[PDB]
């Protein structure tokens, strides 16, 4: 099944990474981000431009080609929406193990057919799109965010957000317990990696002893994530688990009422997750949840 | 997006789908001209707000209902005066309501039965859905809370699309019998057709209706369109109004710039819709009220900083500013100067509470310092709203 590549979320300092769209104007400044971060980035694609040099990694015409050449592992897309679609199934085809779409504005319709064919094969993972990416602090950075506020530490972190990730990260470095893994999942209804996904990994995870999950108002991707904590995270083996929904001050067709924050927070509560109802004690939070339980 | 009734009805019509004949009026006694224009047996008279519950809604003058249905041109002039100009309360509008400035002369039909079908992309149901309900017409809420069983769904496969199974099956289950089930099954498919053509995330019939002399037809109709598909959807999204968004609201857009207004004074300029939410919530937490947040996108130009602080200014009710920058492709120190910049050169009134976290942030902090502005920096997103709310004494 497709939960057969959630393990391809977990990237380290082995995950050989190709990017698509190199020499695109994004391609080349997140690249040197990556380079620079010391991401283990060993080149990437654009149509017509295979054989030439850039930031000293060598270009290909296909994410295949790159592939057998560089033997990746991994590929971060940024792609322009109109062909976004298309660079996720060039990587699939290929059988990239974890694929990255950052590029936001991709057609819902194209996503829905992406997807499609992405729940009938569990070769390859799909985080995106428009999302920021995958980071583990130090070994591996696929994504736009800024790496300098990240530290290894020991907090798993999934946002549906974008840049209201950085705050739940710069405050786990500020108190001290750092980060994990850290994984947007994105703000696109059809994606291939949720909530859910991710707490999997957190859970099963040792170096991950807590958990941030950052929501926001809108659908029902935190209701999902509380059922699934409620089940699998209730015993001995309980990992603290903080939340912060953005929007509780935001104010507010037939068919999407027939097939809300407050109903948010009473959910994830329900859970056992804590709640902070400021974006600014994302950190304090779950560091005083680990004192209580005597983690620190 | 969303566009009006009149304007998803000749999207439908142009694609094989059956609709009522309609001329929109901006005027009262326009609104008489054209139902005269008709030749109708009757005439329905519906207000165009691209909000629903037209039905059971009340005006602010006590005409109670955005719909109306007469069969002398002559009430439609007195109906229509009681509707153009007006805010239409219902259900699912503000409480202070949404001002109709269009209403709707359409060749009423009869309606023998009313039904409910809608297509929309649903994530839980991993693509496209056909949902209806054979107790369609007004509150169909009611009833799919009340009785889940007067709902059915069939999911249709994106790569195979709809089949004739499939359209027999919901067809027959909305209660279109006899020679009306291949009618109204034929009808869901050039919807579903329709639906994928126009990168439709939604597209809503209520009534789905079934006139006396054997017409499936679509009376309602409500279309939601996929902003992420405008590139390939230049006819449809030239046809949206945008007069029912605020004039700052599409000013914003021109630079790529999403605008979002609230009660406040404090004014919000941030990249990213889940941090914008999150600064206004902690402006609250602290006490202050925040003007709005103008989305800055990851995307960041510096000309378009220099036009952010031109629209929240252009506000008088903005009374401070709150620049909250975290994480951008765009070097903090460029993001500096296009403050600076826009500062010296628009000679700024409100004081200004700038953060900036993103690249190189210690150059950027110099940058404002060092600038003889009324620049205060802030260090986190708790400092920016204290500050924030401190600066409006
Ligand atoms: N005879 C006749 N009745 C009509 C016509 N159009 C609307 N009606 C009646 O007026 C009602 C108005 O409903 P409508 O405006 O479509 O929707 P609504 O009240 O806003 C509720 P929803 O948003 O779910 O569609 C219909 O349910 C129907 O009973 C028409 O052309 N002929
Ligand atoms: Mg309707």
């Amino acid at each position: 099944s497709y939960t057969a590549s959630r393990k391809h979320l977990y990237v380290d300092k082995n995950t050989k990474v190709i990017c698509q769209g190199f020499t695109g104007k994004q391609g080349t400044f997140h690249s040197q981000q990556a380079l620079e971060y010391g991401t283990n980035l060993v080149g990437g694609t654009t149509p017509g431009k295979g054989g030439k040099t850039h930031l000293g990694l060598p270009v290909f015409n296909t994410v295949k080609e790159a592939k057998e050449q560089t033997g990746a592992t991994a590929s971060v897309i940024y792609v322009p929406p109109p062909f976004a679609a298309a660079a996720i199934n060039e990587a699939i085809d290929a059988e990239v193990p974890l694929v990255v779409c950052i590029t936001e504005g991709i057609p819902q319709q194209d996503m829905v057919r992406v997807k499609h064919r992405l729940l009938r094969q569990g070769k390859t993972r799909l985080i995106g799109p428009n999302c920021p990416g995958v980071i583990n602090p130090g070994e591996c950075k696929i994504g736009i965010m800024p790496g300098h506020i990240h530290k290894k530490g020991r907090i798993g972190i999934v946002s549906r957000s974008g840049t209201l990730t950085y705050e739940a990260v710069h405050q786990t470095t500020q108190v001290g317990l750092g980060q994990s893994l850290c994984v947007g999942i994105g703000g696109d209804p059809f994606n291939g990696t949720d909530f859910t996904d991710c707490l999997e990994i957190f859970l099963n995870d040792p170096a991950t002893e807590g958990i941030i999950l950052i929501g926001e108002i809108g659908g029902n991707a935190e209701e999902n994530a509380a059922e699934f904590l409620k089940q699998h995270n209730s015993g001995p083996k309980s990992k603290p688990v903080v939340s912060f929904i953005a929007g509780l001050t935001a104010p507010p067709g037939h068919a999407g009422a027939i097939i809300g924050a407050k109903e948010k927070i009473t959910a994830l509560q329900s859970a056992g997750v804590v709640v902070s109802m400021s974006p600014a004690q994302l950190g304090t939070t779950i560091y005083k949840e680990f004192e209580k339980r005597k983690m620190l | 997006m969303n566009l009006q009734e009149y304007q998803s009805k000749k999207l439908m019509s142009d694609n094989g789908v059956k609709v009522q004949r309609f001329f929109v009026a901006d005027t009262a006694n326009e609104a008489l001209e054209a139902a005269k224009r008709l030749n109708a047996k009757e005439i329905v008279l519906k207000a165009q707000i691209l909000a629903g519950g037209r039905g059971k809604g009340v005006f602010s003058s006590g005409l109670k209902g955005g719909v109306h249905l007469t069969k002398d041109p002559e009430v439609v002039g007195q109906l229509a005066k009681q509707m153009i100009g007006y805010n239409l309360a219902t259900k699912q509008t503000p409480k202070e309501g949404v001002k109709v400035n269009k209403v709707m002369v359409a060749e009423a039909l009869d309606i023998s039965r009313e039904t409910y079908l809608a297509i929309l992309m649903d994530r839980s149901c991993n693509g496209p859905v056909l949902v209806g309900s054979p107790q369609g017409g007004v509150d169909i809420e009611e009833v799919a809370a009340s009785n889940p069983e007067l709902i059915f769904k069939e999911q249709i496969d994106i790569i195979e699309g709809i089949k004739d199974s499939q359209a027999q099956r919901m067809a027959e289950n909305l209660g279109f019998l006899g020679p009306l089930q291949n009618q109204a099954a034929d009808q869901i498919k050039k919807l579903y057709n329709l639906f994928l053509k126009i990168d439709a995330t939604q597209v809503e019939v209520n009534p789905f209706g079934e006139t006396p002399e054997g017409q499936v037809v679509c009376f309602d109709a409500k279309i939601n369109f996929d902003d992420n598909a405008e590139f390939r959807q230049k006819d449809i999204f030239a046809m949206d109004d945008k007069s029912e968004n605020e004039p700052i609201e599409n000013e914003a857009a021109k630079y790529d710039l999403k605008y979002i207004g609230l009660d406040g004074n404090i004014a919000c300029f941030v990249n990213g819709a889940g941090l914008a939410m999150a600064t206004c919530d902690i402006i609250f937490l602290n006490g202050g009220k925040p003007a709005n947040f103008l989305d800055l996108g990851g995307g960041v130009k510096e000309s378009q900083v220099y036009q952010a602080f031109k629209l929240l200014t252009a506000d008088p009710k903005v009374e401070a500013i709150l620049v909250n920058i975290f994480g951008g492709i765009v070097n903090c120190a460029i993001i500096a100067n296009g403050i600076t910049k826009a500062c010296r050169e628009l000679e700024l009134k409100v004081p200004l509470v700038v953060r900036l976290e993103g690249t190189n942030v210690h150059e950027a902090q110099n940058i404002l310092t060092n600038s003889g502005l009324p620049i205060t920096s802030a260090v986190d997103l708790e400092d920016a709203a204290k500050k924030a709310v401190a600066s409006v004494t």
